[PDB]
C-alpha cells in the first residue's frame, strides 16, 4: 500500500 | 478523518506521521514542536492490551507530508528516534488519562516551506480559546469512516463541547486531563478523527497574535463520527509543566 | 519557537487558506 522508502532509512 | 476535506499544500506543516518500519504502515499523527521534538499519543506507543510496546528503534517520523502513500522525495524528511518519553502517570489501564508522549529526533530537521512547528500553549491562551464552542482543527491520514483510506491528508473543522455533554455522552470516566469536541445530533454537520489520526494535533488559530497553537492530542472515542460522541483530546496545556520538565532535563 | 506557529505558505506570505475563517467567526 505504501511506496518503499529510501533503504537509508532503514 | 470523517467528513473532511484535502489539506491544502503546507497547510498544516507541523503534521507528522509515526510510520512502522516493518511491516511498513502508518502508525498514528504526531506533531512537530521543534526541531528535535515530536509530540503525540502515549497510546501510539504503548498500549499493553493490545500488546503494543514500540521501542524507538520500530518506528519512524515522516514530516512535511501531504500524501498518505507516496515517498514525497524532496519534500518529506524521514527521521530516526532517538528516545521516548511517555508519561509517568499515563493510566492505560482505565481511560488513557494523561495520553501523551514525547519523541525526541536522533538529528534536528530542516526546516522548510511544508515542515514548521506549531506552538504549545501558555495558560492565557489556554483559558482564552479552550471555550464550549469555539473550533479547533484536527489533521491526519486515518480512515474516512468507522467501517476508506486517503489519497491525501484530510482536514477537519471541530467545536469543543461543554465538559457535561462530553461526560453524559460516554460511561467512561473524563478526566480534567481531556476535552471533547465534534457537532451534536442537532447541529447538522459532522466530523471527527478516526482510526490512523490518534496522536495528531488539534489546533486553534490564537486571533490575538495569529498563531496556531496546539491545544490536543486526538486521543480516543468510541467509533467515528457516531451520532451523540464525541471525540476526546488530550488537554496539552494542563500537561505543558511534565512536557517542559522533558525538554529541560533531556 | 520564536516563529512557531507562522505557517510558510499563509501566515508568512499572508495568505489565509481556505477554512481559517470558520475558527475565527467561532471564538466569540
Ligand atoms: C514496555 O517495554 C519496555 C522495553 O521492553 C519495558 O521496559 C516496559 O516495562 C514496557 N512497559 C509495559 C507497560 O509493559
Ligand atoms: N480510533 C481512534 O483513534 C479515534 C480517536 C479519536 C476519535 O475522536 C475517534 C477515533
Ligand atoms: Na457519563
Ligand atoms: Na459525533
Amino acid at each position: 500500500d505504501f511506496e518503499e522508502i529510501p533503504e537509508e532509512y532503514l | 478523518i470523517v467528513e473532511g476535506s484535502d489539506a491544502e499544500i503546507g497547510m498544516s506543516p507541523w503534521q507528522v506521521m509515526l510510520f512502522r518500519k516493518s511491516p511498513q504502515e502508518l502508525l498514528c499523527g504526531a506533531s512537530l514542536i521543534s526541531d528535535r521534538w515530536v509530540l503525540t499519543a502515549a497510546h501510539c506507543l504503548l498500549y499493553p492490551p493490545w500488546d503494543k510496546n514500540f521501542t524507538e528503534n520500530d518506528l519512524l517520523v515522516r514530516i512535511g507530508k501531504h500524501s498518505r502513500t507516496r515517498y514525497e522525495r524532496n519534500i518529506e524528511k524521514i527521521s530516526m528516534l532517538e528516545k521516548i518519553y511517555i508519561h509517568p502517570r499515563y493510566n492505560w489501564r482505565e481511560n488513557l488519562d494523561r495520553d501523551i508522549a514525547l519523541m525526541k529526533l536522533k538529528k534536528p530537521v530542516a526546516f522548510s516551506d511544508y515542515i514548521h512547528p506549531v506552538c504549545l500553549p501558555d495558560r492565557e491562551t489556554a483559558a482564552s480559546l479552550l471555550q464550549a464552542g469555539y473550533k479547533g482543527r484536527v489533521t491526519g491520514w486515518g480512515n474516512l469512516k468507522e467501517t476508506g483510506q486517503p489519497s491525501v491528508l484530510q482536514v477537519v473543522n471541530l467545536p469543543i463541547v461543554e465538559r457535561p455533554v462530553c461526560k453524559d455522552s460516554t460511561r467512561i470516566r473524563i478526566t480534567d486531563n481531556m476535552f471533547c469536541a465534534g457537532y451534536k445530533p442537532d447541529e447538522g454537520k459532522r466530523g471527527d478523527a478516526c482510526e490512523g489520526d490518534s496522536g495528531g494535533p488539534f489546533v486553534m488559530k490564537s486571533p490575538f497574535n495569529n498563531r496556531w497553537y496546539q491545544m490536543g492530542i486526538v486521543s480516543w472515542g468510541e467509533g467515528c463520527d457516531r451520532d451523540g460522541k464525541y471525540g476526546f483530546y488530550t488537554h496539552v496545556f494542563r500537561l505543558k509543566k511534565w512536557i517542559q520538565k522533558v525538554i529541560d532535563q533531556f | 519557537e520564536a516563529d512557531c506557529g507562522l505557517r510558510p505558505l499563509f501566515e508568512k506570505k499572508s495568505l489565509e487558506d481556505k477554512t481559517e475563517r470558520e475558527l475565527l467567526e467561532s471564538y466569540i
